[PDB]
């Protein structure tokens, strides 16, 4: 019941693109309450929830029509007929006519500025869904376990700010930690902890990248001093709870998207959000 | 003014030529060329070169390696680390990456004398100016002194890519 949403460059973030999509005329505009319960049941298009699925249309005249969004286009767009595209008996396709191909935007407009720009191409609401429901277990016990982590630290008297780093390819923990920071040793924060744990464990000839491929869960969002240690080490994907007030992916900077630093990775932020809006933030 | 601070400052020829040594050190240890002391009342408390092949792991930096070894003078000396890195001059080869500008201002040091830019990663103006920048929860802004035998020190750089691959 929490959301992963993405940050994304400075520049991607703000920018309406679009994907190709087969749409399909109604001719028959009684059969427009049944096509849209068959067809959006076919291709639920879960990854675009902000797409209106039906666009009126006017004519010079007034005549008013619609076309009924039908699916995403694969990789090789060409045209395709209504057998191809729409199964039977699972849609009784009678009402449509052939298929053509329609610019519609990839992602849900934040601002009202992006709204009406995206409009113009597909209707959209105003005011998406990532992952599987397996992977979102996956995240789901990985922050519970950084959050564990984070309180073990607050109990102690240390920053309560945890982080585990996972091997994607087999859902292992390969690290756990939490802030270790003292009057004598401040740079011990929990992101810098879990990478010297790493890095210790790894044999005679492995890179100097140590963490490739990782994934990383982190309560709250690192500091810049954390952010950058991620991009010399090349982390793959990072979690992170509730953003932190000096954030390096995506309060303050992006450093994981740029393009001046020799490596970039993707950043989602929200990930079992409530629990970690009270622990402490980075640094 | 600091006080060791200017005293520090003061001997910053014969700081950047050991600076440089350790920079010739780390180049004919296949690892990145950049080399730096630590000063606190005209004493060296930490030197440092890049460690990163060397010990497979990326964060060890040349000014990470010296943040530690000062932390250990601190220990030794059982004072405590506010009262030291907040009147140490560091002399590096190398505008601070955008990590070690930020480790700095944690540590909350004053001053930096570095050579040449640091045109892939530098947080000190080249990429990100963390130095100088308003993070209100990391730590203290320091000021810089850019140049000092930044030809000789990029002469080491340029002599380390061309080297990687031709
Ligand atoms: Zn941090
Ligand atoms: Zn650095």
């Amino acid at each position: 019941q929490w959301q992963a949403l993405p940050v994304l460059s400075e520049q991607q973030s703000g920018a309406v693109e679009l994907i190709l999509a087969y749409a399909a005329p109604v001719l028959d505009k009684r059969q427009t309450s049944r096509l849209l319960r068959e067809v959006s049941a076919v291709y639920p298009l879960p990854a675009q929830p902000h797409l209106k699925r039906v666009r009126p249309s006017r004519s010079a005249g007034g005549a008013q029509s619609s076309d009924l969004l039908l699916c995403l286009a694969g990789p090789s767009a060409g045209p395709r007929s209504l057998a191809e595209l729409l199964p039977r008996p699972a849609v009784d396709p009678r009402g449509l006519g052939t298929p053509f191909l329609v610019p519609v935007p990839a992602r849900p407009p934040l601002t009202r500025s992006q709204f009406e720009e995206a409009r113009a191409h597909w209707p959209t609401s105003f005011h998406g869904q990532l992952f599987s429901t397996q992977e979102r277990a996956a995240m789901q016990t990985h922050m519970e376990r950084a959050v564990c982590a984070a309180q073990r630290a607050a109990a102690q008297g240390l920053r309560a700010v945890g982080a585990v780093v996972v091997d994607p390819a087999s859902d292992r923990v390969l690290a756990t930690g939490h802030d270790c920071s003292s009057v004598a040793s401040p740079l011990l924060h929990a992101v810098m902890v879990c990478i010297d744990l790493v890095a210790q464990g790894q044999g005679e000839d492995s890179l100097p990248y140590v963490c490739t491929g990782y994934d990383l869960y982190v309560t709250r969002e690192p500091c810049v001093m954390c952010a950058m240690a991620l991009v010399h080490a090349r982390i793959q994907r990072v979690f992170y709870g509730a953003p932190s007030p000096d954030g390096a992916l995506g309060t303050l900077f992006r450093v994981h998207a740029r393009p001046d630093l020799n490596h970039r990775f993707q950043v989602f932020r929200g990930i079992l959000e409530d629990q970690c809006r009270q622990l402490d933030p980075d640094p | 003014p600091d006080g060791p601070c200017v005293v520090s400052v003061q001997e910053t020829e014969k700081w950047m030529e050991e600076a440089m040594r350790m920079a010739k050190e780390a180049l004919e240890n296949i690892e990145v060329p950049v080399g730096c002391l630590m000063v606190y009342n005209n004493e060296v408390v930490g030197k440092g070169r890049n460690e990163v092949n060397q010990t497979k792991n990326a964060t060890r930096h040349a000014e990470m390696v010296a943040i530690d070894q000062v932390l250990d003078w601190c220990h030794q000396h059982g004072q405590s680390p506010s009262t030291v890195f907040e009147h140490t001059v560091l002399y590096v080869t190398v505008e601070p990456c955008i990590m070690c500008a930020a480790a700095l201002r944690l540590m909350k040091i004053p001053l930096v004398v570095y050579g040449c830019q640091n045109e892939r990663f530098g947080g000190c103006g080249s990429v990100l100016n963390i130095a100088s920048a308003d993070l209100p929860n990391t730590g203290r802004p320091f000021q810089c002194i850019p140049g000092y035998r930044a030809e000789e020190a990029v002469e080491l750089l340029k002599t380390f890519y061309k080297q990687e691959n031709p």
